[PDB]
């Protein structure tokens, strides 16, 4: 994440590490044994890791907990990343105690003007690269669907919608992807693309989480 | 993973942030085998290094400050002694490689 600040050890309880080796991916929990992620976060053999501040530390207030089942979206096409979303299930289901926390689903997708919560273990350096230990955080209103194209020429839709800061400077970045952008209770963000980190008329892009609602409870349902 | 190709040039970054990045590879080609799926080789490969250009660049390999050209054609144009794609090396008043050649440039040294 560029441009935000440190997030303070489980403050958002909710977010996950996808690792399978090292960090490459973000996630929120959104149930006892499930993980909403990025569609283009898929891979196999995953090992989801939540209530983590160092990830490259280990706190016992960690559970590893591998990955029983890892589910895609339909339309999901990796060109123009429409459809950005993965479903994760646990092998089992962790504790949920105050670090590790379950974040809850939207009921309707957020007006623009809005300050949403961002979080990740991305870079922190837009021009370079500077992966923190701990997780970093964003404060970011959404742009209107009309400005965000006024930026991506061609390349929105009914479901990823930009955020950030049009001057640019914070955003999220690299190794962020899969992450939660939060808005009041509500996780309506999940981080999915952008032309570079944090440049003027250039903000990020987090798919619309309130358009897979049903898509949910079906796949959790069946699955 | 398994990198779909063993050099490639026109090399593409996704948008995406994953952690390593995604990458394709455009290359012309011919329908060798042409990976596992094709039109290019449509396949992304997800990893630190996208590989190697499979001819040369002045620059040599890396640089750190590459100036450059985002638009069509120009893209770009970046020690000690130059490289054997270099073309007008000089050391300067300092102590005792500008090419017009074009292209993506490759990553930075540091």
């Amino acid at each position: 994440i560029v441009g935000g600040y440190t997030c303070g050890a489980n403050t958002v309880p909710y977010q996950v590490s996808l690792n399978s080796g090292y960090h490459f991916c973000g996630g929120s929990l959104i149930n006892s044994q499930w993980v909403v992620s990025a569609a283009h976060c898929y891979k196999s053999g995953i090992q989801v890791r939540l209530g983590e501040d160092n990830i490259n530390v280990v706190e016992g207030n960690e559970q590893f907990i591998s990955a029983s089942k890892s589910i895609v979206h339909p339309s999901y096409n990796s060109n123009t990343l429409n459809n950005d979303i993965m479903l994760i299930k646990l092998k089992s289901a962790a504790s949920l105690n105050s670090r590790v926390a379950s974040i809850s689903l939207p009921t309707s997708c957020a007006s623009a003007g809005t300050q949403c919560l961002i979080s990740g273990w991305g870079n922190t350096k837009s021009s370079g690269t500077s992966y923190p230990d701990v997780l970093k955080c964003l404060k970011a209103p959404i742009l209107s669907d009309s400005s965000c194209k006024s930026a991506y020429p061609g390349q929105i839709t009914s479901n990823m919608f930009c955020a950030g800061y049009l001057e640019g400077g914070k955003d999220s970045c690299q190794g962020d992807s899969g992450g939660p952008v939060v808005c009041s209770g509500k996780l309506q963000g999940i981080v999915s693309w952008g032309s570079g980190c944090a440049q003027k008329n250039k903000p990020g892009v987090y798919t619309k989480v309130c358009n897979y609602v049903s898509w949910i409870k079906q796949t959790i349902a069946s699955n | 993973m398994e990198r779909p190709w063993k050099c490639c040039d026109n090399i593409k970054r996704l948008p995406t942030k994953p952690d390593p990045p995604q990458w394709r590879c455009n290359d012309e080609l011919e329908p060798s085998q042409c990976c596992k799926s094709c039109r290019i080789c449509e396949d992304i490969y997800w990893g630190a290094d996208p590989g190697p250009f499979c001819t040369p660049r002045p620059w040599g390999d890396c640089c750190d400050k590459a100036f450059c050209n985002k638009m069509n054609p120009p893209t770009c144009r970046c020690v000690k002694e130059c490289a054997d794609a270099c073309k007008d090396c000089q050391r300067v008043e300092s102590s005792e490689c500008k090419d017009r050649f074009t292209g993506h440039p490759g990553p930075v040294c540091k």
